[PDB]
């Protein structure tokens, strides 16, 4: 896996551009962000548990047929299973904040991660669902913390949620 | 949306978009935010649409299975036409039907046939869906709703 | 980002344990049958079974009871039992006849612990009066589920880490409502103290393990900087079969070490071949074990280094495959990136496999996971958290078929997993017929399977390599292309026909039975036998009449019964697609909308509609028209790699000194 | 193929739910930049020839590419590799028009590598040729237009190592 | 592996029969060729660095392959492309030895193509690697020695394609 | 094959065979003249090698299935007798018990455990099938194949 | 014109028109005020447009078979230009480059090359009387006209 | 080469070269030697060819971009006279002229409207090599040789 500044400097050689202005002007824009970024991270390390949770309660709010007889959360086997891969998803987002770059989740989370889940009848649309809520709840707490300019927050979730989704249009 | 079939439009000629590409474009563009209000609106009140059409729905056309006193069937069915308003929601905010033809379109006959659901019925329903989301926009808003509701009964026939 | 695939095994994880299913899978994972205290186990779980399920059905007739029981004893202010939902059958669904036409109206017509605090049902709410409800309700059909399976496991494995997930606050609530349940029941038999027994044990088990507080998930530490770190919770463990794992011991007795010595072949070898190979070094190495001067990992590694496992596991595979399987010989997984693929292949280079058995073992993850006693085992799903990078190729690795497969699984999809979606069928490789003269040679499934599936969504579009063939008129939109062994100006084309017989010698571009030799080559393939062509007889009368085009007689010989047997009814049904269509439009399809909408003809209508289809379809008419018989006029990058296997021409390899005196130092004396 | 609205659509479809406010926020960006997109559209189009013989020019000419016995040499290899430019050029425009890459990965990128490779094209002549291009495409439509094109010229690339 | 002795015996076992007269011509072949077999081996053996810097020199140095975007960029990917000429050679000189080809296709060959694809290794560059092997081969050994060693140099080359 | 083992300890040890086994290749290749004469000789007295071992072998053993007055397994006996002489050329022409080992020895005794065949009888048979091979082979000639035989005999021992 | 494009694609799907197909169809008669507006600048204008880029063009190309002291070639030249911008008005009517693709580009190489009139000239002159032409546009109108004379301009070269 | 005509001819036909056919073959074959006189009197007059047609192609064109005062532009264009001079000279070898069509006529204009080079201005170039060529051979040497220039000079317009 590769974070920002390493994709940034291998790409220089690759291309034969070299550090042109481009790519200076891309460096300084992603080194503006760097310590938000890491204070996005450590907010989500410091609520980790808390997210998780709150996501996969509202999670079952708008699936209450998961919990039911015959659902996938069904028994605390499957619910453990459930809070567990939330956590997963959410310790690679965070991953993928700090290094401004989304080939760890490419590497770490997302490789063969469809072939698993239709392997043991994961549902995509709730994994999806649950990923949003997570993604909403770390913006509430990034919002209550102060942060303003938090865009790129957005970045791995989405993008995560657009690699497992399957095609619908 | 209608900005894939103007791409797809000029490609299937292997050149740049045309002019008429481009105004179509943005004509589009420059729609977006009252199409944005226009998907609120529906998103909104989705859910006095699906019970006011339900009513005259099950007044015009009683034998249906949503009226057959199953409780599972009328949810479903209730729950159909929620999806449906959803699916004209996206066709509104893409500017075109592809949204509501490839997720609720294509193969209805053949999924609605596997249910054993009567597909007059449903023609009805959108029918009356139609009448009941036509009334909370003005008529320009109701201009692009109707054709996506005639879309579904179209395709439903 | 990620197109690749692995393949999605179908796996069955188990949810719990029952008697029947713990003996047997303890027999199969030890490659025997069954013994005689296993067998007199199930006989003495078999032959009291009626009882069990007395007991299970006697708790079930009064399960309101039970939960009234349970319920009543910790909420006051209300009436909990309004909060219990049965469960609803699904009458009227699709199908059931439950319908008749379409006409759907007709159908109808122990004391309290210190302190403890009563729940106020009113103040509590409905949403957690039902949760509650269900709790207890939950709770009694899974202890009747522990009575019938002869295993509380469906009660441990779902109530460790319950606590916390029912609210702490009313967890000592749910502990009394529990015991409160177990008294009601307990007063259902009375008169068995065997029962009692049992539903004693059974309540007290679901209660000592539900009193467990926030039991600690098992870590899976990466064992690089290249492996990622995973977590198991102990449910999924405890739901999970066991392993058998055998400890070898300098004091066990000479059966018990002699049992734990074919487990290490069971292991290493798959199987115990030691005495079908013979394998009698193996007694030096027994002794050498049994003596204790060496471990398990030693007899291991020597193992590794024989002649047996090399003419085994080494000599049929390449180094890739024989590094995979390696890695679940001597590590009990696969290989999880390319960084250890490549660190091992490093290692199988330097020094070959000798040298790889020493990095496996050698291994600090040897050592975590079997010391120097244990016998290696096979990790995976339910034994430790997986990762989803190797999730196919490892549980395609573990099953028995893995050393018939040749082609490496692991290193394959690791590289294909950073790159985009591959030249080959939406449907995959085997999909892809060889780009020949004629003959539908398709890879076979079965037969040295090497699948890479990858998810291709139904708006890819192919990349064809143009031949450069057909008219002169007909090109310089598509001019560029140049493929070896096209005919390129030389296409079949007849001019339509339009009272007197004609001259004896009249000269066209191609005698009449040339013509009707190359349209049978080109549409066959090849020219076909000699009885053959009786079917076709009229049609070529009709053709060289002029009563049909070259489009109509290349419609009918698609059509004969020849070319359905051919290439229709002995292909699967997208391979027969792919190849009728390169056959008769001279290309591959170009992606999944062609090919769903060739696929969805077939299944509504057939192969004759098939042939229509593409025959009737716009882009015939625009390349060959009515008088033209088809050519090729795509190749895919395989097809058109085979066809150019000699490169002597781009070896060229790669005059005056620019420097006076070269090599030469400043100053010299 | 999948433009802005289309991936947000998606994205929304698959849970089930109307676009929340924060696609919708994303919706109405795309609505906003709508405008510069045509403009880059109409730009590109209108130099489509002469941004090609530019990049031909600083990336390919008087190399050895060119020279015999080089990929570019004879008249129907430099036509190619011209159309190939074409190609690159004009996707990228799709893909901008659209706001969304899956265009580039289900029409370019899709056994480019492997047919490249079939082909004996160079590789890394071909990134530095679509450099090149995004250079010069920048350099005729402006800094910020440029760089909106230079994203998925950049896709290409990265696509293609 | 089966030799040419096992081949022969395989050949004849299937059937259930000794060696016919054919086989055993076959056979007394192979052991008459023996000794400039063993030859072979000697010189490439002693010559296989020098082998492979030469093939590298006259099929892959300054063409693209070894450009940055090239398949042989960086060093760590020039020295896997070096490993795998010795690989070729090295098992080229066994199956030379061996009289048969089948060590080629149960180490080598068996997926070798499908593993390049999956890691972007050009098939039709490494093809033209192999045939400069053969000719510095010949070059090396002699014009008998080399057509038998070019023998397994083609199957090699057959088999990737 | 010996060339197969030698090949192969080069192959798993990944370097180019050592002057050692370069000097074992060309010596063995030297010996083919002698070793097809061998072979010849074996192919050319299987029958009457399998007629005298059989006569002894019931004339040692009489209590063995050949001998139990069942045509169809005398002559699936004797059968087995050619096919092992069959194979002991195939070895001699190898220069290696390997041919040998890999047709019929790998499961040789759960082969014939599964057709109730005493290990011992066959033992026999093939000590006095040994024992004629000899009889009729020169002196430096015998080294071969009297090793094969006991290489048979100790893999079913 | 673009009608016809809409109608023929439905046809093509044997469908009623989408849509889609009803949305470019109602942008398009939209715009019809202006499109006969622009088509009214053209036509008033033509023969001022003609005499412009004449005098451009020849500035431009002096050795050019229309300024080669021919009366008639001179005429002739000049008549073609004005055919040209007739057929961009028709163009501009129509929302799309059909009249003038059908009318003066199907075989406009071949025309040309038998009147041996150099076609880098007759894209000079196009390019001349493009730029006579946008200078009596209004920004707004003159995406459209620009199109079309480069439509020409490409199907001569 | 017209033995691959020749062989691609029987190909078709999936049939062995007819007697016409290897008749053909023959005379090509018997004719090789003063095709190979022709083609080393293209390749030992090729400077002189390119000298004295650009001289008078210059003359004809003044204002080109050969000759527009850039060295670099100069010497690209003669070397595009002499690689051409050279594939004509591989078609009198080979006896047809897919050697000059394969190489330097597929993609020429393609090619040389990237290279922004008019090709008025290579057709009237080509045209003075050819005279410059043809007048170095006799009519008999020179009908192919004007065929294969004629072949050039028509795939640039
Ligand atoms: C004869 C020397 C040996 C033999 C041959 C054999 N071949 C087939 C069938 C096929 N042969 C081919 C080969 C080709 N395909 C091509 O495109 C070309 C180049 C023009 C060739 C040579 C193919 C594709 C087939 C498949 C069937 C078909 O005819 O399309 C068979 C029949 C096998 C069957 O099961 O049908 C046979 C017997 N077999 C021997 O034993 C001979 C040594
Ligand atoms: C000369 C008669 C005319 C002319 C020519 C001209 N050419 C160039 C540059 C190039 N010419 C070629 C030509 C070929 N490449 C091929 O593969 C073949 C077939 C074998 C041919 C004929 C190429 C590739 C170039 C590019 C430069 C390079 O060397 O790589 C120029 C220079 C253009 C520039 O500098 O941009 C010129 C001027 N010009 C005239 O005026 C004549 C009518
Ligand atoms: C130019 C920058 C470089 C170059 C290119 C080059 N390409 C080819 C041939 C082909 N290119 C393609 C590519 C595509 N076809 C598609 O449909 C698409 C998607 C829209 C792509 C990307 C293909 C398929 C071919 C094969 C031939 C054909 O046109 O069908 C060539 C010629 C190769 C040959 O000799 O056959 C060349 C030279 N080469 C360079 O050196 C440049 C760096
Ligand atoms: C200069 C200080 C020293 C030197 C260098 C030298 N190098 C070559 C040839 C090559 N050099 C490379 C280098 C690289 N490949 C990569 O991927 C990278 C990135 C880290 C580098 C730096 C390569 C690939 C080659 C091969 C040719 C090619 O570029 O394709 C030579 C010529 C060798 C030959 O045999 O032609 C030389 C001379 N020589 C000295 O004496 C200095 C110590
Ligand atoms: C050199 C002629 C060409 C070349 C080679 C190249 N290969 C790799 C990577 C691998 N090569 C192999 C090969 C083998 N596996 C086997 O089992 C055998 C039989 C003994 C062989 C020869 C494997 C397994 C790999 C992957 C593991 C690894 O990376 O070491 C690379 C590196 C690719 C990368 O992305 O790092 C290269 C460069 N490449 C060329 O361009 C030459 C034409
Ligand atoms: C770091 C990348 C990564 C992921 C994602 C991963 C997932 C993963 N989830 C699993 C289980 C499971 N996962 C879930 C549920 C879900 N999972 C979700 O992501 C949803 C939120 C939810 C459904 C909506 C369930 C129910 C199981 C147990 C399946 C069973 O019943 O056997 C398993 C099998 C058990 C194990 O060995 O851990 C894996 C491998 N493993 C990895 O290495």
């Amino acid at each position: 896996m590769q974070d920002k500044l390493t994709s940034v400097a291998k790409n220089c050689d690759l291309t034969g551009s070299s550090l042109n202005r481009e790519v200076v002007e891309t460096l300084k824009e992603f080194l503006a962000d760097g310590e938000k970024r890491v204070q996005v991270a450590g907010v989500i390390g410091s609520n980790a548990a808390e997210i998780v949770k709150t996501a996969v309660s509202l999670l079952f709010q708008e699936y209450p047929e998961l919990v039911s007889p015959g659902g996938n959360a069904y028994t605390t086997r499957r619910y453990n299973m459930y809070v567990r891969d939330m956590n997963y998803f959410l310790r690679y987002c965070s991953y993928a904040i700090v290094a401004g770059d989304a080939s760890v989740l490419d590497e770490r989370l997302l490789a063969g991660l469809r072939d698993t889940f239709n392997s043991l009848g994961i549902p995509l649309g709730p994994t999806a669902r649950s990923i949003q809520l997570m993604k909403n709840i770390v913006k509430e707490k990034l919002v209550t913390a102060g942060m303003t300019n938090i865009t790129f927050v957005d970045e791995p979730f989405d993008y995560v949620v657009r690699e497992i989704s399957e095609t619908e249009i | 949306s209608i900005v894939t079939e103007l791409i797809l439009n000029a490609d299937s000629e292997s050149r740049y978009p045309a002019p008429k590409e481009i105004q179509v474009y943005q004509n589009f563009v420059k729609t977006g935010e009252q199409r944005i209000r226009i998907a609120k609106i529906l998103a909104e009140n989705e859910q006095r649409i699906v019970q006011n059409g339900s009513a005259r729905f099950w007044e015009r056309v009683p034998n249906t299975p949503s009226n057959s006193g199953n409780e599972r069937k009328t949810a479903s069915c209730q729950r159909d036409q929620g999806w449906y308003i959803r699916l004209i929601a996206y066709s509104v905010l893409a500017g075109s039907e592809k949204p509501l033809e490839e997720i609720g379109t294509i193969g209805i006959k053949e999924m609605y046939n596997n249910l054993e659901i009567p597909l007059r019925n449903i023609v009805e329903c959108m029918r009356c869906l139609k009448e009941e989301a036509l009334s909370l926009m003005s008529e320009e808003d109701a201009l692009e709703v109707s054709a996506y509701f005639d879309y579904v009964m179209r395709s439903l026939s | 980002s990620v197109k690749a695939s692995g393949g999605s095994p179908v796996t069955q994880p188990q949810r719990y344990h029952t008697v029947p299913v713990a003996v047997i899978s303890h027999a199969v994972q030890q490659d025997r049958c069954l013994k005689n205290t296993e067998l007199q186990e199930l006989a003495d779980f078999f032959s009291s079974g009626v009882k069990l399920l007395e007991i299970a059905n006697t708790l079930t007739q009064h399960a309101d009871e039970i939960v009234l029981a349970g319920a009543n004893r910790i909420f006051v202010g209300g009436s909990p039992m309004a909060y219990l939902e049965k469960p609803k059958e699904k009458i009227g669904l699709p199908g059931s006849g439950y319908y008749v036409g379409e006409d759907f109206l007709t159908a109808a017509r122990d004391p309290l612990p210190g302190g403890f605090r009563f729940i106020n049902v009113s103040r509590y709410g409905a949403v957690r009066m039902k949760r509650s409800m269900r709790d207890l309700a939950w709770f009694l059909r899974y202890i009747t589920y522990a009575i019938v399976a002869g295993d509380g496991s469906i009660l441990s494995a779902n109530v460790r880490g319950l606590r916390g997930v029912i609210p702490e606050d009313v967890t000592e609530a749910t502990i009394v409502a529990l015991r409160a349940m177990r008294r009601q029941s307990l007063d259902y038999f009375l008169e068995d103290a065997e029962a009692t027994q049992l539903v004693k044990g059974y309540f007290d088990l679901l209660i000592a393990e539900y009193l467990t507080d926030k039991p600690s998930n098992q870590v899976r530490i990466g064992v690089s900087n290249d492996q990622q770190g995973l977590q198991l919770p102990q449910s999924y463990s405890m739901s999970a079969e066991v392993r058998p794992k055998f400890v070898f011991k300098q004091a066990a007795t000479l059966t018990q070490k002699q049992e734990a010595i074919a487990a290490i072949y069971r292991h290493v070898f798959e199987r115990d071949v030691t005495d079908t190979y013979g394998f009698t070094q193996k007694a030096e190495l027994e002794s050498q074990l049994i003596g204790g001067n060496i471990s398990v990992k030693e007899f291991v590694r020597r193992l590794g280094k024989s002649r047996l496992y090399r003419r085994l596991f080494y000599e049929p595979f390449t180094i890739s495959r024989a590094i995979e399987l390696a890695a679940r010989h001597f590590l009990g997984r696969g290989l999880s990136s390319r960084e250890e693929f490549q660190t091992y292949f490093d290692v199988m280079t330097k020094g070959g496999l000798p040298a790889l058995v020493d990095a496996f073992v050698d291994s600090a993850e040897y050592s975590d996971y079997f010391g120097e006693e244990t016998v290696p085992y096979l990790r995976g799903l339910g034994q430790e958290a997986q990762e989803c990078r190797n999730w196919g190729p490892q549980l395609d690795l573990f099953k028995y078929s893995a050393p018939v497969r040749k082609v490496p699984q692991f290193i394959t999809l690791f590289g294909s997993y950073q790159k985009p979606l591959p030249e080959q069928h939406p449907y995959g490789c085997g999909n892809d017929p060889l780009e020949i003269q004629f003959g539908a040679i398709f890879p076979q499934e079965t037969r040295n399977p090497h699948p890479q599936p990858a998810f291709f969504n139904k708006d890819t579009r192919r990349i064809l390599i143009g031949s450069g063939a057909g008219s002169p008129d007909k090109l310089n939109g598509n001019a560029l292309g140049k493929v070896p062994g096209s005919l390129g100006t030389r296409v079949l084309k007849l001019e339509p026909l339009h009272g007197h017989q004609s001259p004896s010698v009249n000269l066209l571009h191609h005698s009449s039975p040339a013509f009707i030799e190359g349209a049978y080559r080109q549409v066959f393939g090849r020219s076909l036998y000699e009885g053959q062509r009786q079917p076709l007889s009229s049609t070529e009368s009709k053709l060289l009449g002029g009563e049909i085009s070259v489009r109509e007689f290349v419609r009918q010989l698609a059509k004969s019964k020849v070319f359905r047997s051919l290439y229709w009814d002995s292909l699967y049904v997208t391979k027969a697609i792919e190849y009728i269509h390169r056959r008769l439009m001279g290309r591959p399809t170009y992606g999944r909308q062609e090919m769903n909408r060739y696929y969805d003809i077939c299944a509504t209508r057939g192969f004759y509609a098939l042939i229509d289809a593409i025959i009737d379809s716009p882009e015939y008419l625009e390349c060959f028209g009515e008088n033209t018989v088809p050519y090729e006029r795509y190749v895919t990058a395989r097809g058109y790699l085979m066809r150019s296997p000699r490169h002597e021409n781009q070896l060229r390899r790669e005059t005056v000194p620019d420097k006076y005196n070269p090599r030469k130092a400043n100053w010299a004396a | 193929m999948q433009d802005a609205i289309t991936a947000l659509i998606n994205s929304s479809d698959v849970q089930g739910r109307y676009l929340d406010p924060s696609s919708l926020d994303k919706l109405q960006n795309y609505f906003q930049s709508g405008d510069m997109r045509a403009k880059t559209a109409i730009a590109v189009s209108a130099n489509a020839k002469n941004i090609v013989t530019k990049t031909v020019a600083k990336s390919l000419l008087y190399t050895d590419i060119t020279a015999p016995g080089g990929n570019m040499y004879t008249c129907r290899r430099y036509a190619a590799c011209v159309r190939d430019l074409d190609y690159f050029l004009r996707y990228a425009t799709y893909a901008m028009l659209a706001g969304d890459t899956s265009i580039l990965d289900e029409r370019i990128l899709n056994g480019l590598r492997e047919t490249y490779n079939s082909l004996g094209v160079p590789i890394g002549a071909t990134i530095r040729s679509v450099q090149a291009m995004k250079e010069v495409v920048t350099s005729l439509v402006g800094a910020d237009a440029g760089r909106e094109m230079g994203v998925y010229f950049d896709h290409i690339a990265a696509g293609l190592s």
